[PDB]
RNA sequence: CCGGGCGGAAGACAUUGUCAGGUGGGGAGUUUGGCUGGGGCGGCACAUCUGUUAAAAGAUAACGCAGGUGUCCUAAGAUGAGCUCAACGAGAACAGAAAUCUCGUGUGGAACAAAAGGGUAAAAGCUCGUUUGAUUCUGAUUUCCAGUACGAAUACGAACCGUGAAAGCGUGGCCUAUCGAUCCUUUAGCUUCGGAGUUUGAAGCUAGAGGUGUCAGAAAAGUUACCACAGGGAUAACUGGCUUGUGGCAGCCAAGCGAUAGCGACGUUGCUUUUUGAUCCUUCGAUGUCGGCUCUUCCUAUCAUUGUGAAGCAGAAUUCACCAAGUGUUGGAUUGUUCACCCACCAAUAGGGAACGUGAGCUGGGUUUAGACCGUCGUGAGACAGGUUAGUUUUACCC
RNA sequence: UCCGACUUUGUGAA
RNA sequence: AUGUGAUUUCUGCCCAGUGCUCUGAAUGUCAAAGUGAAGAAAUUCAACCAAGCGCGGGUAAACGGC
RNA sequence: UAAGCAGAACUGGCGAUGCGGGAUGAACCGGAAGCCGGGUUACGGUGCCCAACUGCGCGCUAACCUAGAACCCACAAAGGG
RNA sequence: CGUUCGUCUGACUUGGGUAUAGGGGCGAAAGACUAAUCGAACCAUCUAGUAGCUGGUUCCCUCCGAAGUUUCCCUCAGGAUAGCUGGAGCCCAACGAGUUCUAUCAGGUAAAGCCAAUGAUUAGAGGCCUAUUCUC
RNA sequence: UUGAAACACGGACCAAGGAGUCUGACAUGCGUGCGAGUCGACGGGUUCUGAAACCUGGGAUGCGCAAGGAAGCUGACGAGC
């Protein structure tokens, strides 16, 4: 899912649904939140 | 458009085939009987796999419609229909200009 | 698409742990009586490195 | 010793099976208009009206010119009666350029929902009275035209009405645009459900509405520089051909400058095809697309050199012009360049053509395949005519 | 894949 | 399961958008089954109504903006 | 601006068509056609190429610019002597 | 193939055995590799797949002989439709005609006009008006 | 193809092979038989050359002889110029 375009980019939210398919779960999985605190 | 409610027109009823008291109301499409053959049968069809059957309307053009006026006898009570032209605005028995 | 290789990893082909140099599983004995009501001495006899 | 519970944990919850709702580019299938001085972007010349092009019957094209349409109106529809509009002249306290009244003139110079063109004066305009004919039933004809449909219109017939004393007029709007099939749904006014009935439901017949504006009417988003196929020279990107606006070069006049030494405004006539456009005739079962290196010929619109004429030519130098293409026109810094711009030498460092000469002669720095960065753009895949770096140059023995 | 109904699914107390 | 890319040094502001997320309000929407009311019945009507959506909060070393 | 450009009206033509002339050429001029003999013409020509006069007659031109020389047609201007 | 070049005690080189198979594998990631085949291998079949598109389409003479235009179409390199053409006839012989003449209707193009309406437009003259005036 | 000798494609040569066919449904035309009828097509009988041929089944098999109407249902009273 982050691959392709002119640039290295993932190109839409790296945080993904906790019921995602197999394939599309990639990223960051059920994230309640992101960052360094 | 303005339309009064109390029309004199011809009614073709066999009890009077003369001009007569009308009263004017406007039509609206009655409600869609789940009963209907075209119905049964598309229900039938959609059922099952094969996603949509029949083409889905979407480009609408038009913004006006035909208003259909209901004329109803005051001496049979029964009914008829007559459409007039496009139009925007639309009122039985408004106010009157001057 | 193609197969991703986080859903690869499933089929545990290539993916599959490297167990062939393992000391065994590392667990407690068997519950029985002697545990469940007094104690059981044993002696250690090897400090032993288990690869991964 | 006795208990016919291997020992725990959870427990009618979870789990299984079947239905129902949500989510679901993880995956599947499909689509992703047309016209078009290539295509795309733009526009709409796709239904449709007026004037003109249009060549005094009709018909008539272009992405021709100037504009318009998807509405609006219970009156702005019908009819009867009465009246006359724009504007001007002269008048009357406040009151003047425009407030209201009066007389005279007034062929429409006004108004008639709208664009434009027609048309209309005891009206088709304005004011008032009564009204709903903007009604029902189908036929016929006109315009479009295949002489099919639709829309729109006209002339009758058979009713029922309105208004007028009446003849008459009225089947919407003074005329020319103002709109929509089959299937399905819904509505308005007897037939069937086939063993017979009662009786809900359903299906029919006649006539409207719900809509297709790509308007005789599929239900529909991108990208490909990883790409594929069938074909196009019906169709772009080299060359060549026509043209010469633009580019370049040359003339005529003579107001001026300093009239015609040398120049020359305002005008005006040409030539050329080393510019760029315009076109799309040739080539898409392929004519190897930039530049330079090398090599030969050719032109003259002559830069130098030969011989001359002119000067605001004392000399020296320079400028203008003529006959003249015989001989020359170079070495370098930056840049892939072409073009450019500087250094230097020189008599001088003129301009060009030959498929923008010349890749089975080379080279391959640039353009322009596939890898990869950046900036901007895009949700994305990707794009850039922006920059950057790496990127196979085949064959002659034939005439 | 989540979610509800039925089925698996029984017994007794307030 | 992802992003960045040794060390040094530092990584500002932004939670409106799109995502992700929450133990939060509860009724705004809201399926099948089940419930009730009419009807001779087919059927119709009505209430109830799961998750999700919506409402509210968090989150940028999430996508991203400055 | 123009174009061997792009688009209309009437008719003809080429496309679908040979044959004679325009040296050559889809369209221009003549003319349309079975296989032949004889006669005569069209357009166009009569110095040679090339069949047919170096025919009869009047002027104009002299090009030391390649003088000039056949509709379409294969160009030339303003201005000068 | 020659010369030149990178690495060489490690994320090193290599044999055999074994595992993973096509919308699948495997990938220190180039859409790379998967038997000279890869942006989805190869084999057989469905299958003589479809094609408005390109190419070809075989004897002679004789007679007749076109169209590139109308309308509609997701129509624009295609169809149907009318027109143009052939064949088959059949019915008959006063009827006509891409022509003139006689008569009679209709037209707003060329030209002209502005010293006529609408519009544009130069100049004076005599008292805003009047009579002229150059040019559309 | 508007236009080909084309610097537009195919063609070195020769031999053999090589492309509007078969079937179904309609239609016009023509030919043959019968004609308000026609068809013997599936079957049966028979057949000493026969997968021919010959005979036979229709008082209702198919098309015709009668429309119109959604249907319920009705159904041509006999022409002049
Ligand atoms: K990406
Ligand atoms: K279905
Ligand atoms: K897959
Ligand atoms: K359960
Ligand atoms: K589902
Ligand atoms: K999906
Ligand atoms: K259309
Ligand atoms: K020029
Ligand atoms: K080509
Ligand atoms: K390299
Ligand atoms: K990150
Ligand atoms: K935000
Ligand atoms: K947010
Ligand atoms: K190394
Ligand atoms: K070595
Ligand atoms: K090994
Ligand atoms: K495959
Ligand atoms: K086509
Ligand atoms: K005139
Ligand atoms: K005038
Ligand atoms: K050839
Ligand atoms: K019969
Ligand atoms: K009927
Ligand atoms: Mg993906
Ligand atoms: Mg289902
Ligand atoms: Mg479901
Ligand atoms: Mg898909
Ligand atoms: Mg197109
Ligand atoms: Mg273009
Ligand atoms: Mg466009
Ligand atoms: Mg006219
Ligand atoms: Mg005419
Ligand atoms: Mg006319
Ligand atoms: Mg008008
Ligand atoms: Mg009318
Ligand atoms: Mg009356
Ligand atoms: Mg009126
Ligand atoms: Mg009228
Ligand atoms: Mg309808
Ligand atoms: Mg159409
Ligand atoms: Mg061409
Ligand atoms: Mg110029
Ligand atoms: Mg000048
Ligand atoms: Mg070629
Ligand atoms: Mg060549
Ligand atoms: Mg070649
Ligand atoms: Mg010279
Ligand atoms: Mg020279
Ligand atoms: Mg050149
Ligand atoms: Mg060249
Ligand atoms: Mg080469
Ligand atoms: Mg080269
Ligand atoms: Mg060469
Ligand atoms: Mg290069
Ligand atoms: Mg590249
Ligand atoms: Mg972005
Ligand atoms: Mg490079
Ligand atoms: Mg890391
Ligand atoms: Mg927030
Ligand atoms: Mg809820
Ligand atoms: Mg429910
Ligand atoms: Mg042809
Ligand atoms: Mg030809
Ligand atoms: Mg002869
Ligand atoms: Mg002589
Ligand atoms: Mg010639
Ligand atoms: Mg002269
Ligand atoms: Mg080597
Ligand atoms: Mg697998
Ligand atoms: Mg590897
Ligand atoms: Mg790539
Ligand atoms: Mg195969
Ligand atoms: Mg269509
Ligand atoms: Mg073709
Ligand atoms: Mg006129
Ligand atoms: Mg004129
Ligand atoms: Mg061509
Ligand atoms: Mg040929
Ligand atoms: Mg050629
Ligand atoms: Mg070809
Ligand atoms: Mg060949
Ligand atoms: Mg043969
Ligand atoms: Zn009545």
């Amino acid at each position: 899912p982050h691959g392709g375009g002119n640039h290295q980019h993932i190109g839409h939210a790296s945080t993904v649904r906790r019921d995602a398919p197999p394939g599309q779960k990639v990223g960051l999985i059920a994230a309640r939140r992101t960052g360094r605190l | 458009v303005n339309v009064p409610k109390t029309k004199k027109t011809y009614c073709k009823n066999k009890e009077c085939k003369k001009h007569t008291l009308h009263k004017v109301t406007q039509y609206k499409k009655g409600k869609d009987s789940l009963s209907a053959q075209g119905k049964r049968r598309y229900d039938r069809k959609q059922s099952g796999y094969g996603g949509q059957t029949k083409p889905v309307f979407h480009k609408k053009a038009k913004t006006t419609k035909k208003i259909v006026l209901k004329l109803q006898c005051q001496s049979c009570k029964h009914y008829s229909q007559r459409a007039i032209k496009r139009c925007k605005h639309f009122e039985i028995g408004g106010d009157k200009k001057g | 698409g193609r197969v991703i290789r986080a859903q690869r990893k499933g089929a545990g082909s290539v993916f599959k742990s490297h167990t062939h140099h393992r000391k065994g599983p590392a667990r407690f004995r068997s519950l029985d009586f002697g545990e469940r009501n007094g104690y059981l001495k044993g002696v250690v006899t090897d400090v032993i490195h288990d690869p991964g």
